[PDB]
């Protein structure tokens, strides 16, 4: 099965084997057994050439997993920058929600990425998303003391 | 009660822990060669608390997976003085995996390290117990720390075990597995150490940030605000004096339930590399603690506070009943005479004047809930377990560490809201 | 003889001792060495050389402040062999004195003490010395107690017990040692004297001009009051003559046998040409809660016995005087089954001053040992402490680690709770 061997090789940063694999008829839009799928993966393990290379080539930048979590959700979640941009500039959604009632806003702001907030909110992140607490990204900033992030949050 | 045998572990553990040993060497007159040169007999009286009479010699024990870490404290201003006997080291490092620390690279390295523990500890009078340097964030200081701890309990169940743990920020390093790291190993403090200080990277970056105007904090910025709480909270350790003179007076004036043993340091004045009542009031004020939490947020359980220098002690008894008589409400009114005060007359390097602050505040819950609410987003994400779990580990440990973590904020939150009624 | 043996426990035991063997060495003309150029045989043995020895011990769980009396002016004072030390203290715990440290040293201070007493042609028994708050002075005392109370049947203990206070403590836990080492040591001791320091340090800062009073200070005047106590024994005094007699005269019961202390004149140094107070001045002086060695109110209280103890320049018809002036005050009442009256001691030494004491040299003093009711509220302020901690077993893990059980703390409580009744039924 090629969809398993490309999930393996997104996750691995393995540029030519995605390559190869994909020339052979792999799927690029495979999932795991939890719903993942290529991009999710090379998003989490910040494979930024084989992000670019799965969206030239027809992944869906706003697939969700079984928890409803998006690639950009886990590029905001681990901190890689030029991911969260490549995924917003290829249409990923600012304020997708997972089953925690996380937007990459809230993810962003609980690791700290002060420079992934500041691009998500450039992007129209939604300052009112409540989590299934109640809590937005702003309440989190409040609640946990981070005075850099609460200003950020403020602009 | 008299010897101490100090480890530190990791790159933090010992980097911390040169900068104590360079620190206290100065204060008892001990120059890097190991010769006292010093001109005052308080700093001899209690030397064999932390040193060898060879010519003195730290009692002190240097683990790493990572080599590098050996030659860079050997480099250092103190390098020499340590035991080149009592450098325990690997070839491979931890790579920040908590799981490498303690089941792998470390479990492999434990037993050359218990040796040395064992030969220090046979050689003392009468062994107080031990002292760790470590961070919780890194994998060998967490991971083999919380490994040593372990072992150490079960073969010393009888001395006291006390750490200096950093806690990790995505302010100083933002590596997404450091809340692993640290909750994984927070769930091995507290239920094998006696006595915890919380040093919080978050607070000495903002300190370092926003009180010092540092623009970018190196190590040696925040190193500088460790060291000098780790000088003052071993005061009382380390000279004449009747309070908290040892580990276990400490650990039974400061611990009131053997869980809730995390202490919030806090110093003045906060310098970059001063009368009575600012002394006081600056030591009580979140902006000098060292754990990044609001005291005022929670109670105090437990207090010590230790002033060093020439100065009234009539002025300082005044300032300190004012302190507990004007903010009753964050004192346990069901702890009586809660707040103990000791005065040294020996001050640190560069300062005529110092107080150092030892807070068990229930406020300290921000800090494990801070820590708890990352560790949650990344667990929820199942996000690198796989590294965790190829390298000798299980996925219930993460679970049974979470909630050891929030079962810890519950029981701070238990006695923030009991009444003596 | 009819010998006494002296035992100090813990710090506070230890150096109260120091001050007081101090006073007596002067007292009796005794120099630092045991050498003079008697009474006192009752305190001190003779040796065949003419070198006068305390009939004392010192017993600590770590060394430090035992290692002072072994370097210091009283070197050469006791027998090496009862300055007995152990390595590690019990850490601020009644348990660790009591159970887990303590039994490491306790045969060899019962065989140093059996040496003293086998020198003894008629043992009257033990004073006793220790802090409440200290987990030797606490934990360690109560053991020694009973194993003494085993090996010494009849023979009297007399305790000289320093209660806690804020100003001067090291322990969040002394309520708890406090209450603990009570239960345990009431029934082992027919009297006991209790010293607040709060009391010594309000009289070091009010009399004596002392803005922070030192350990050494309020040990100098602690020592001038046990003096003025323990004086009838070491020089054949008509009351108190032996130890049985204190219980007579001060303890009707076994149970409340916790004397209230009241001394004057207290005089700072400084003073040195004060007009000197007669016999009335001095015994008024007795009533006025500010000499009181324990905070609480005898006015509010009854008396059940009350023993006046007069050093100096005392004549007995003035005595008797201001005695039947003191009977004609409505803030005395005594116990309706008790005789409304005032035992008398007059020793004619002028009362004796330490070189490097703090107190003026009067000509007249006066002691009073009162067994009244008000000492009671001491009891009280205590066990209310250990309430506020004990509802929410704060500190408690220390003590159940250390080789006690938890049911302990309970059992102390209820029997402080009704020491508090027998006090309440005695007088309302
Ligand atoms: N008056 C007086 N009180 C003292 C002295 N030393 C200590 N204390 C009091 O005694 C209590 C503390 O107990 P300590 O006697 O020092 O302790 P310890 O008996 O040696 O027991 P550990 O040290 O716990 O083994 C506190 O209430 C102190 O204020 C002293 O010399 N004089
Ligand atoms: N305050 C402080 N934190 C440090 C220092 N070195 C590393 N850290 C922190 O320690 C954590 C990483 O652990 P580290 O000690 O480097 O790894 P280890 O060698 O595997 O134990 C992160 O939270 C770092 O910010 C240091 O010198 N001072
Ligand atoms: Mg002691």
């Amino acid at each position: 099965d090629l969809g398993k061997k490309l999930l393996e090789a997104a996750r691995a940063g393995q540029d030519d084997e995605v390559r190869i694999l994909m020339a052979n008829g792999a799927d690029v839009n495979a999932t795991d057994a939890s719903g993942l799928t290529p991009l999710h993966l090379a998003a989490t393990y910040g494979h930024l050439e084989i992000v670019e290379v799965l969206l030239k080539h027809g992944a869906d930048v706003n697939a969700i997993d079984i928890m409803g979590s998006t690639p950009l959700h886990l590029a905001a979640l681990i901190g890689h920058l030029e991911i969260v941009e490549v995924l917003l500039k290829h249409g990923a959604d600012v304020n997708a929600v997972d089953t925690w009632g996380d937007t990459p806003l809230h993810l962003a702001a609980i690791m700290g990425h002060l420079e992934i907030v500041e691009v998500l909110l450039k992007h129209g992140a939604d300052v009112n998303a409540q989590d299934k607490f109640g809590k937005t990204a702003f309440d989190i900033s409040i609640d946990n003391g981070n005075e850099d992030l609460a200003e950020i949050l403020q602009k | 009660m008299r010897e101490i045998v100090h480890i530190q572990a990791g790159q933090c553990g010992n980097q911390i822990g040169a900068k104590f040993w360079e620190v206290i060497s100065d204060e008892h007159g001990i120059d890097p060669t190991g010769s006292y040169h010093g001109d005052s007999d308080l700093q001899l009286e209690r030397i064999n608390v932390y040193y060898n009479e060879a010519k003195y010699v730290p009692r002190a024990i240097l683990v790493d997976l990572e080599p590098g870490t050996m030659d860079s404290v050997r480099s250092g201003p103190f390098g020499q003085i340590f035991r080149p006997d009592n450098f325990v080291f690997g070839q491979s490092g931890a790579g920040n995996n908590w799981a490498k620390g303690h089941y792998t690279e470390g479990a492999e390295l434990v037993d050359s390290v218990l040796d040395v523990v064992r030969k220090e500890s046979e050689s003392c009078d009468c062994l107080q117990g031990f002292q760790l340097t470590h961070s919780l964030g890194g994998g060998t200081g967490s991971g083999m720390g919380t490994l040593l701890i372990s072992k150490i309990r079960e073969e010393y169940p009888d001395r006291i075990m006390n750490t200096f743990s950093v806690m990790p920020s995505p302010k100083v390093s933002d590596t997404v597995v450091e809340p692993y790291n640290a909750t994984l190993s927070v769930h091995q403090l507290v239920e094998n150490t006696d006595e915890t200080y919380c040093i919080d990277n978050e607070a000495l970056y903002d300190i370092c940030f926003r009180t010092l105007k540092l623009t970018t904090p190196t190590y040696g910025d925040l190193n500088h605000l460790v060291s000098a709480t780790m000088s003052g909270v071993t005061t009382c350790l380390r000279f004449p004096g009747q309070l908290n003179a040892d580990l276990r007076k400490l650990a039974v004036n400061m611990v009131p339930f053997p869980r809730l043993h995390f202490f919030m340091p806090g110093f003045a004045p906060l310098t970059s590399r001063l009368t009575v009542p600012e002394l006081t009031q600056q030591m009580f004020d979140s902006k000098n603690m060292m754990a990044a939490c609001d005291p005022r947020h929670g109670r105090y359980l437990t207090v010590a506070a230790i002033f060093r220098g020439r100065m009234s002690m009539k002025e300082v008894d005044e300032q300190m009943l004012n302190v507990q008589n004007k903010n009753s409400s964050y004192f346990v009114e069901w702890i009586p005479n809660n707040v103990k005060t000791a005065v040294c007359d020996i001050p640190p390097r560069g300062l005529k004047m110092s107080a150092t602050f030892i807070g068990n505040s229930t406020a300290i819950q921000e800090l494990f809930k801070r820590i708890s609410e990352q560790f949650t987003a990344m667990f929820r994400r199942k996000a690198f377990l796989h590294w965790y779990t190829g390298e000798g580990m299980d996925e219930m440990e993460f679970t049974e560490a979470e909630s050891n973590m929030n079962d810890l904020v519950s029981e701070y939150q238990q006695y923030q809201d009991a009444t003596a009624d | 003889m009819r010998e006494c043996i002296s035992i100090h426990v813990g710090q506070a035991g230890v150096q109260i001792g120091n001050a007081c063997w101090e006073l007596y060495c002067l007292e009796h003309g005794i120099q630092p060495d045991g050498q003079m150029p008697d009474s006192f045989n009752t305190f001190f043995s003779e040796t065949g050389a003419g070198k006068h020895v305390p009939r004392a011990v010192f017993v600590d769980l770590e060394p430090t402040v035992i290692d002072e009396v072994r370097t210091g002016t009283y070197r050469q004072l006791f027998h090496p062999e009862q300055l007995i030390t152990g390595k590690e203290d019990a850490a601020n715990n009644y348990a660790r004195g009591h159970y887990t440290i303590g039994k490491e040293i306790i045969d060899l201070v019962l065989d140093r003490i059996r040496k003293l007493a086998d020198q003894c042609t008629g043992l009257q028994g033990f004073l006793v010395f220790h802090s409440f708050g200290g987990g030797t002075g606490s934990g360690f005392t109560s053991l020694l107690m009973e194993r003494l109370s085993v090996d010494y049947g009849k023979k009297s203990k007399l305790e000289f017990s320093i209660y806690p206070a804020p100003q001067v403590s090291t322990a969040v836990v002394e309520p708890y040692n406090s209450i603990l080492t009570t239960h345990t040591t009431l029934e082992h001791s027919d009297c006991a004297f209790m010293v607040d320091n709060e009391a010594i340090y309000d009289i070091c800062r009010r009399n004596l001009d002392i803005e922070r009073p030192t350990y050494t200070n309020l040990n100098r005047l602690i020592s001038q009051i046990v003096s003025s106590i323990t004086a009838s024994l070491r020089f054949d005094g008509a009351l108190n003559v032996d130890l049985t007699e204190f219980q007579t005269n001060l303890v009707p019961y076994p149970r409340i046998h916790f004397p209230l202390a009241t001394y004057a004149p207290v005089i700072s140094a400084e003073k040195a040409y004060h007009e000197q107070l007669s016999v009335a001045e001095i015994t008024n002086a007795c009533f006025e809660p500010a000499n009181q060695m324990v905070k609480c109110d005898p006015r509010h209280g009854k008396y059940m016995a009350c023993c006046l103890l007069y050093r100096g320049d005392v004549v007995p018809k003035d005595v008797n005087a201001a005695i039947a002036t003191i009977k004609t005050k409505r803030s005395i009442q005594f116990v309706d089954w008790c005789p409304t009256g005032f035992k008398v001691g007059i020793n004619y030494q002028p009362p004796t001053v330490v070189p490097g004491g703090d107190l003026a040299k009067v000509q007249r003093a006066v002691c009073m040992l009162s067994n009244t009711t008000a000492i009671a509220e001491a009891w009280a302020r205590l066990d209310h402490k250990f309430d506020l901690m004990y509802a929410k077993r704060a500190f408690v893990h220390w003590y159940v680690g250390e080789g006690m059980e938890e049911g302990e703390f309970s059992e102390a409580r209820e029997d402080m709770a009704a020491l508090e009744k027998d006090y309440e039924e005695v007088g309302v």
